[PDB]
RNA sequence: UGACCUCAAAUCAGGUAGGACUACCCGCUGAACUUAAGCAUAUCAAUAAGCGGAGGAAAAGAAACCAACAGGGAUUGCCUCAGUAGCGGCGAGUGAAGCGGCAAAAGCUCAAAUUUGAAAUCUGGCGUCUUUGGCGUCCGAGUUGUAAUUUGAAGAAGGUAUCUUUGGGCCCGGCUCUUGUCUAUGUUCCUUGGAACAGGACGUCACAGAGGGUGAGAAUCCCGUGCGAUGAGAUGACCCGGGUCUGUGUAAAGUUCCUUCGACGAGUCGAGUUGUUUGGGAAUGCAGCUCUAAGUGGGUGGUAAAUUCCAUCUAAAGCUAAAUAUUGGCGAGAGACCGAUAGCGAACAAGUACAGUGAUGGAAAGAUGAAAAGAACUUUGAAAAGAGAGUGAAAAAGUACGUGAAAUUGUUGAAAGGGAAGGGCUUGAGAUCAGACUUGGUAUUUUGCAUGCUGCGGUUUACCGGGCCAG
RNA sequence: GCCUAGACCGAGGACUGCGGUUUUUACCUAGGAUGUUGGCAUAAUGAUCUUAAGUCGCCCGUCUUGAAACACGGACCAAGGAGUCUAACGUCUAUGCGAGUGUUUGGGUGUAAAACCCGUACGCGUAAUGAAAGUGAACGAAGGUGGGGGCCCAUUAGGGUGCACCAUCGACCGAUCCUGAUGUGUUCGGAUGGAUUUGAGUAAGAGCAUAGCUGUUGGGACCCGAAAGAUGGUGAACUAUGCCUG
RNA sequence: GGCGAAAGACUAAUCGAACCAUCUAGUAGCUGGUUCCUGCCGAAGUUUCCCUCAGGAUAGCAGAAGCUCGUAUCAGUUUUAU
RNA sequence: AGCGUGCUACUUAUACUUCACCGUGAUUGCUGUUUUGACGCUUUCACGAGUAGGCAGGCGUGGAGGUCAGUGACGAAGCCUUUGCUGUAAAGCUGGGUCGAACGGCCUCUAGUGCAGAUCUUGGUGGUAGUAGCAAAUAUUCAAAUGAGAACUUUGAAGACUGAAGUGGGGAAAGGUUCCAUGUCAACAGCAGUUGGACAUGGGUUAGUCGAUCCUAAGAGAUGGGGAAGCUCCGUUUCAACGUGC
């Protein structure tokens, strides 16, 4: 707010003896705004309670090892059908995870010829969930430049530039991203994991280079995937397992029975 | 966030609080360190002692650059040496040939004599040692080569 | 206004400091316009590099004196040896420094070094340079072309050499022969007048 | 998506810049699409309408009349057709007000100008 | 009778100053509330108010610097130093700088020198030309000093070996700015609706699916958007890329070494004292007063003094972009901002109406409809109005206009009511609501469908089983 | 021991149990209600609202030992209306990396305040102690004793090893006090050995960063409230006094 | 500050120090208020110091987070002995 | 039906006993049947007062990211309502009516987020209540006209009063069109109104001689000067070379 709203007033309290609060008042007379109260976060044309100020902490610092750790959670959790039929992504006419496409799709130039592969690579129907999903904003954001929502479609990851992210501009709906720069605002919208994600042939080939792996290192410098601090992420078919299952008791019941 | 706070869970209870009876107000007991020797001294005396007083003597247009001599001790002191050339230096050193540690370029001033060395001939270059350190090093058929 | 077993806090807050809050909103617009003011100046003076060649010097003090970093401006000595006038080193990218002085032959000796490195690359075009031979160079940046490096720090392999006094000796001689120079001197100039008075 | 930073995706910009318009400004927002036959004999999608073209309604409660414009009454961003009017209970006639983008031009109304302005949009007039 | 000096006059010739704005800037002057749980030093604060002065930035600025190192190297800003050294009724509080990383980088000009073989300099008048000016001429300024030459980083005068480098103007481009013009694809079909911009079908364009408008949610109806293309006008000794004409270069500038020299700012530095200020503490700066220098002199080296060294600069004269600031002005773009008691005091003829002698104080007030189509006409009435009618999708939209809450009120209906009323619990009475003959199954008949009898409502007593309430 | 009258309830939901009768791999009264009959389904039943009756019930908020108070606020209704943000911190929790840690002052890049990338310094940590000059952490398996989860060997017990942590006695570094070797710019040096002394120390590092609740301090500081003080201005149309002219 | 045949009178319904705007949201250990539900736990008016006595700091009482363990040795109690 | 005393039965607390249901704490068991819920299911036992205060789990409001290819002009949101249902509750959902353009659920984020009070703020509306009251200035009445309408307008007749220090006739200050004619009654004239200083439309102020204009008064105040950092202060012929002379 500005700093000086509802501080534009010479306003003095009456004092007591008046038979009214101890408000400060509006001095004067002839107007109608003489006598009435002023400054006051409870009062009409007063100033409000802690004026909000520009200094308040706006941007937030992350640890950059720690953004990266989610990027990489969110690019794995791209390649999970289940994590991406929940995302709400119509994936289900894509016959496996992750959907690599060749590099000819670098190149295309028109958006009809872009829409077109997108169609081949059963991408679409997903494009088609975009579009169908526009609906006005509800609220006074639509006031303030907001006036529209829909859904978030696939995001199309590329190596090298020669037209896709021009012929995809204005495909509703459909993300670009360069393999080099890939941020979690795109591959976790809403912290929502599982994106749909068509990669190329050279990002995906690329994308070895760019997290490394155990035989290739990171081109950002000193970075190393993490660690899970489980080895086999299946506990179920660890616990019944000859392992286990020789040295444990004999199971009772699923349910006490009542004895009294 | 602030629908986290208690102030969301204190609607609806008169003080907010504060009590009925203590009645919270501006300043009771002052402002900042206000009555600090007279109704604040049981706070002070129990849990800042020495607050009050000089002690010393001054020391006009102190620059902290002469005092700076970072430490290093001597269960540190490999770590200066070239990681990827240690093994091979713990292995095959002698006194026709030891690694020289320079200290000063990796930004130290004093060699202390913390921990034991490895049982290696090491040529250490430093601003200073101290009397145990050094007597550490030369233990182990070292050397100490004061630099500046 | 003092209560339980916390620190106690200097909180420089009681002017006036709302009036004089400075909020850095703009740190990226300014990112951005100082790119843009750097593009502007590189393109105007194509393929003449943007900056011009700095020396370098010893960084001051006893903390940083293993450090070495990039000066203000050759002296004039180094210009002198490497045979440039002043008036016409600052018209080829080469900076001067006037105050600077070499006491010493190691930053001497790289500074030249390093003018000799410029000069060899340096192609200075005429009237008759035509604008194919211009277009044909690439605008360098001078500052990572001639990198300042630090010396290699000492490392490998020496033979030992066990002096019989130690370091820590060594280091209290040297603080008790400080520390007593004057009055020894004192002493001992006294002490000479004293035989040399008496005994004539 | 707009990307030259000299445009404005602001909403209230954008009616304050329509409703304040002038006369000359309003001239080219009251622009109207030629009928398909115009639209080859022309080579022009679109033309700001004029006092003396014929047109027809293609939208609203009068789709399918036909007539000569009457006026381009900027003041009320409309135009008035021959015989679209509206009687009163008193028995006199108002005009109806159409918004040109309601409407096709069947007939240009072409002099030296129009025709200059014809070739310069990429079409021919004669 | 004449010069000179000093001082005047003129409606003399030609100029210049003032005032306005306020966000930032440069100075002066200058509080108190407040904190210290009292209060006087202190703090607030070297702040507010007051006065003077500017610009697009200002200021500062090319060391009488920082240091104590192997030394750095004009100024400014950021990060850090650092809530530190220090100051402080050593209380409350307060509080820098050097170094280092970075942004930006740019350097110079006078006085003090004999041109002395030539005041070589400059304002003005007059004349002229091709006019931000050139050329000629005449007065005047000026020797109590205007030009050329040098600025300490040097430099000068001689001698020296040769080498190296180079002035101006016009004409078109480019770059910067402003601005004009030009550009893809459905208004196809059906339903609802007053209106299709809605739903459904089939599509089309897309470097354009930002935004707005149009009678409801419009990429495809319009303007724009995206992509660019092409004109015009500016602007730039102090940006370059070219032509073209003049280049008066026996010129100027630099470069090596030698010799001799090498002018360097005074009521100033400095000292005492007083006051203020500072982190500056036997005194950080500033100012007043008194005293008042020197020529390897002078300043600084954060504890006063003397003795001896060392290091480092060279004051008392001056100019200078950028990086930095910006609640004002001009022009733009945005937002997890407000949504008409909010947001600026002001979404409206708002600093308006109005009050006050005056300084000053200072509101309330948005929304019919798509379109006034704003109710013709008849009738009762003095009229306002009413009743009909009419317009409209709607008059349960009539300008006393979207929706139209509560307080409060009218009418109607119900009910209760001996100096209050209202509440809980329990039941009665009245009203309202709910529920199993279940998606009941078993054979059954006719009514009904496009169809070649088949899913299955329909009916009544049988049979089986169920629901609920009771004995 | 036996007979006998009445009232309230019926949780659970295949089996598993303890018993009893055994005529029996059966049955039971023994780990919680079933059987049968009638009626109704246009209703018996249930709920709510209004009202009557019976009984109980003082007007809320507040300060207070004590309020229905002859204590204060409150005629009524709508809308607005009060623990917020920040700098610096303490505890705890989560996350990343971990003897390190922190990209975001800055540069590179960009689909342009985003996202992505880079690195020098610097901060905090890794060493303390002293006013300072200064000095600066292993006798030992980084010590001994008593416990100590867990693990190993046993076979109740018992034995071995025993992390964290607790109690305790020591060792090491700095300060203070004492002692004073070889030596020496003869006044310096300070080995060695000690001391009911002392430190926010060592004794196989635990931190750094971000976020969150809570608490603190300074800020208008949960909201409203003085009597005052200061700075710069406006008034002698009322009134006070003088003068001029009536 | 004025003015006062003096009443602290009068100085624009304002006078034992006018009015206007600002500093200023001045400070208040004092008064008043402080906005949804349910669950679980649940006080104190006492100690010492304070120009302290209508206030604080301190200890106590309370909650929360837990942590090391799993009957070890503990108790607003009795007995015996002293 | 008193007092002292004894006995028998009987009455009833939210206490005790048994049972049901809710929650909290502890506790039993559950992966080769873990099976798409192990932050779950399950067995058993005990317990339940509460201000100040603490903590936990939830309900609701404005806005944000994601999702429901969610609802909606065949009616969104809002509002009213013995239409009900769900939840201990905060509340949520629904039937009917009104209405006309947007709005919700779920996973997260965020805050100017929840009112009965503050002699709270702004707006609105009551009871009081058709009540207090509309009583100073001697005093009005008859008729006619106008008019829808006359205590109040006009005219006539009468009766009165101010009684020349006036309720007369002018002016200064102040006002500013109130002046005059025509028309007119929504508001105003605290009854009325055909009337008006109201409302609407027009018209109207004539100077050589009346004033101002000129003179000087108490005083104000430039200049030359002199102070003051300065805003400005003093001074009024003043330490002045003072004529826009005749």
């Amino acid at each position: 707010v500005a700093e000086n709203a509802g501080h534009q007033t010479s306003a003095e309290s009456w004092g007591t003896g008046r038979a009214v609060a101890r408000i400060p008042r509006v001095g004067g007379g002839g107007t109608h705004r003489s006598g009435q109260a002023a400054f006051g976060n409870m009062c009409r044309g007063g100033r409000m309670f802690a004026p909000t100020k520009t200094w308040r902490r706006w941007n937030v610092k992350v640890n950059h090892n720690e953004k990266r750790y989610a990027t990489a959670s969110a690019i794995a959790a791209s390649a999970v059908t289940s994590l991406v039929l929940a995302r709400g992504h119509r994936v289900e006419q894509v016959k496996e995870l992750p959907l690599v496409v060749s590099n000819e799709f670098e190149s295309v130039t028109k958006t009809k010829d872009a829409v077109a592969v997108l169609k081949a690579v059963g991408a679409h129907k997903d494009v088609v969930k975009v579009i169908k999903s526009k609906k006005l904003r509800a609220g006074k954001g639509k006031l303030r430049g907001r006036r529209f929502t829909q859904r978030r479609g696939p995001l199309v990851v590329y190596a090298q530039d020669n037209g896709i992210v021009k012929a995809l501009r204005n495909v509703p709906g459909v993300e670009t991203a360069s393999v080099k720069h890939l941020g979690l605002l795109q591959l976790a919208p809403g912290a929502h994991l599982g994106r749909f994600i068509i990669w190329t042939q050279g990002a995906f080939e690329s994308l070895d280079s760019v997290y490394g792996s155990d035989s290739t290192k990171s081109i950002k410098s000193g970075y190393t995937l993490p660690s899970n601090i489980i080895s086999n992420t299946d506990v179920t078919r660890l616990i019944n397992s000859a392992e286990v299952q020789a040295v444990v008791r004999p199971a009772g019941e699923k349910t006490q029975k009542k004895s009294h | 966030p602030t629908r986290l706070t208690k102030t969301r869970k204190h609607r609806g209870n008169v003080s907010a609080g504060k009590g009925r009876i203590g009645k919270h107000r501006k300043h009771p007991g002052g402002r900042g360190k206000a009555g600090g020797q007279h109704h604040h001294r049981t706070n002070l005396d129990k849990y800042h002692p020495g607050y009050f007083g000089k002690v010393g003597m001054r020391y006009f247009h102190k620059q902290q650059n002469h005092f700076w001599r970072p430490e290093i001790n001597l269960d540190k002191l490999w770590t200066l040496v070239d990681s990827e050339k240690k093994d091979e230096y713990l292995s095959k050193s002698s006194a026709s040939a030891a690694p020289v540690i320079d200290t000063l370029a990796h930004g130290y001033g004093k060699v202390l004599g913390k921990g034991r060395l490895p049982e290696v001939p090491v040529i250490v270059k430093a601003r200073f040692v101290s009397k145990l350190a050094e007597e550490k090093i030369r233990a182990v058929g070292g050397v100490v080569e004061l630099v500046a | 206004a003092i209560s339980k077993n916390l620190p106690l806090l200097n909180n420089h807050f009681r002017k006036h400091w709302q009036e004089r809050v400075r909020v850095h909103f703009d740190q990226a617009g300014k990112k951005a316009s100082r790119r843009q003011s750097r593009l502007r100046k590189a393109a105007k003076i194509a393929p003449r590099p943007i900056d011009a060649l700095r020396p370098v010097v010893r960084a001051p003090t006893v903390k940083y004196n293993r450090k070495v970093r990039a000066g203000r401006g050759f002296t004039l000595a180094e210009l002198k040896a490497v045979g440039i006038a002043p008036k016409y080193a600052r018209t080829i990218g080469i900076s001067v420094d006037h105050r600077r002085q070499n006491k010493s032959q190691e930053t001497f000796d790289a500074n030249v070094a390093r003018l000799q490195e410029y000069k060899s690359k340096l192609v200075i075009f005429d009237k008759k340079t035509k604008a194919s031979e211009v277009a044909s160079f690439e605008q360098v940046d001078v500052s990572a072309t001639f990198p300042v490096e630090q010396p290699a720090p000492e490392s490998g392999l020496r033979a030992v050499e066990v002096p019989e006094q130690t370091a820590y000796r060594t280091l209290r001689l040297a603080r008790n022969e400080k520390k007593y120079k004057g009055i020894r001197e004192k002493r001992a100039k006294e002490k000479a007048e004293a035989e040399a008075e008496k005994a004539k | 998506a707009k990307i030259s930073q000299d445009v404005s995706s602001s909403r209230s910009k954008a009616r304050k810049a329509y409703f304040t318009a002038s006369s000359v400004e309003r001239r080219v927002l009251l622009s109207a699409p030629l009928s398909k036959e115009l639209r080859q004999q022309y080579n022009v999608k679109s033309l700001p309408i004029r006092q003396n073209d014929e047109v027809l309604v293609v939208r609203g409660s009068k789709k399918g009349s036909e007539g000569k414009v009457n006026s381009v009454y900027r003041l009320k961003f409309a135009i008035q057709v021959d015989k679209l009017q509206k009687e009163k209970s008193n028995g006199a006639s108002v005009p109806i007000n159409i918004h040109p983008s309601k409407v096709v031009i069947t007939k240009l109304h072409l002099d030296k100008d129009r025709k200059a302005l014809i070739q310069r949009k990429g079409g021919k007039a004669e």
